[PDB]
């Protein structure tokens, strides 16, 4: 995988300040603006129950791993057309490898 | 003798490209100076700081507006409603240091213009040739609106814009963007949970929050949600207001229609005050970083 390893205590505020308004990571967090992402890694988009997802996010059904993630979370609505997640995205490589670090430990 | 009339005067040999090199600039800066106000980004800021500026103008005399760049003056620079926006000018300050020619006003709005398209927002037509003034036209403290008022105070302030019920309510939604600072204003949190892109967010949280108005730690008054949000007492009084409330229930339900309306009353919002002569050049439009490959 192009993606290397960032640091979980980075991505810890970077979630906490970029993330965590919309999104939820422990078991039986509640769904919010976004999704619980509990275990978004190994599982196909929108497919997180209790939750209503655009029809494009669902249709999109992508295998998430952390290479993927970078491409969604650096320009949400470009990898994936007709999204509602409004978010600027992280232009920046480090603060991607960063964020993905902490959520791969976070989504356990 | 009749009110001073201000000219629009293109600088000296600037054109479109020239505009949108400072556009970049802008954008750019942005990108990498992402961590402010814990990853909010300078983008609010400085579309208040845009917003300070022209909302010093007064129609009766022409007086104020963002013409002059008289906030680069230390009499509208340190005023107490103006709290926090030192962070905005900073940020400018090298940006004009690379472009010398550029005037404050003309910088000011244009930063104003550039942070909302960046924000993913709609596209705001902005026109240069603005001109500094001596330091003798910076307009007194006070002109500025009040928070903690009512839809009342609101429609009559913003009377000394020219501004209109549907004018004032599409640049209120501005207010979707950033947070209030307890140490600058006295009120503190954010009215929604995306406040660095450019939404209808502020519309659609005042129809389908619940909201209950408390005292925080300045022992000031502000409308507090269950999600964590916030509202201003004017804010509020948007939907308090029937007629406010038509308008907010129409920008909640169609975006479209609030970018379009917003575009319209924040151009002129940044012009007011201004005269742009016949042969001064039609209004420019950049195209954003992500429409430059970036
Ligand atoms: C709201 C203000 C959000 C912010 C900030 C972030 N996300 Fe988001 N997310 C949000 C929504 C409304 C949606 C659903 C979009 C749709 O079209 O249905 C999402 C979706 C995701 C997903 C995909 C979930 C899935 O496919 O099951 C992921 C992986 C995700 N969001 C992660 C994520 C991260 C890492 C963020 C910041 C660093 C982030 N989101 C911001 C709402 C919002
Ligand atoms: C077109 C834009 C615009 C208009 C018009 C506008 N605001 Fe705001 N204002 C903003 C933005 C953006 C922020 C957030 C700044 C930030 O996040 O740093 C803000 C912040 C504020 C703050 C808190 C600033 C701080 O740092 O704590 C107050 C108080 C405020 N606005 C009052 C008002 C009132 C009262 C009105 C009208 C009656 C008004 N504003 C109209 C854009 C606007």
């Amino acid at each position: 995988t192009e993606f290397k390893a960032g640091s979980a205590k980075k991505g810890a505020t970077l979630f906490k300040t970029r993330c965590l308004q919309c999104h939820t990571v422990e078991k039986g967090g509640p769904h919010k603006v976004g999704p619980n992402l509990h275990g978004i890694f190994g599982r196909h988009s929108g497919q997180a129950e209790g939750y209503s997802y655009t029809d494009a996010n669902i249709k999109k059904n992508v295998l998430w791993d952390e290479n993927n993630m970078s491409e969604y979370l650096t320009n949400p609505k470009k990898y994936i057309p007709g999204t509602k997640m409004a978010f600027g995205g992280l232009k920046k490589e480090k603060d991607r490898n960063d964020l993905i670090t902490y959520l791969k430990k976070a989504c356990e | 003798t009749t009110p001073l009339v201000h000219v629009a005067s293109v600088e000296k040999g600037r054109s479109y490209e020239d505009f949108q090199k400072v556009y970049n600039a802008i954008a750019l800066k942005l990108r990498e100076d992402d961590e402010y106000d814990n990853y909010i980004g300078y983008g609010p800021v400085l579309v208040r700081l845009a917003w300070h500026i022209s909302g010093t103008w007064d129609k009766h005399d022409n007086t104020g507006g963002s013409y002059g760049g008289t906030y680069r003056f230390k009499k509208e620079f340190n005023d107490p409603s103006n709290a926090g926006l030192q962070n905005g000018f900073k940020f400018l300050e090298p940006i004009h240091k690379e472009f010398p020619w550029i005037s404050s006003g003309d910088l000011f709005s244009l930063g104003g213009v550039t942070a909302v398209q960046e924000m993913q927002g709609p596209k705001i037509p902005w026109r240069c040739g603005r001109v500094d003034t001596p330091e003798d036209t910076t307009p007194d403290n006070g002109r500025l609106p009040d928070a903690d008022k009512d839809a009342g105070y609101v429609r009559t302030f913003f009377q000394r814009l020219n501004m209109n019920d549907r004018e004032v309510v599409a640049l209120m939604g501005a207010h979707a963007l950033g947070k209030t600072h307890l140490k600058n204003s006295g009120y503190e949190g954010p009215g929604g949970a995306a406040n660095n892109v450019f939404t209808n967010e502020f519309y659609l949280n005042l129809l389908n929050e619940d909201w209950k108005l408390e005292k925080n730690d300045a022992n000031n008054e502000q409308w507090d949600s269950k999600s964590g949000y916030m509202m201003l007492p004017t804010d509020y009084s948007l939907i308090q207001d029937p007629k406010y409330l038509s308008i907010v229930k129409e920008y909640a339900n169609d975006q479209d229609k609030f970018f379009k309306d917003f575009s319209k009353a924040f151009e002129k919002l940044l012009e007011n005050g201004i005269t742009f002569p016949k042969d001064a050049p039609s209004p420019f439009i950049f195209k954003t970083l992500e429409e430059q490959g970036l």
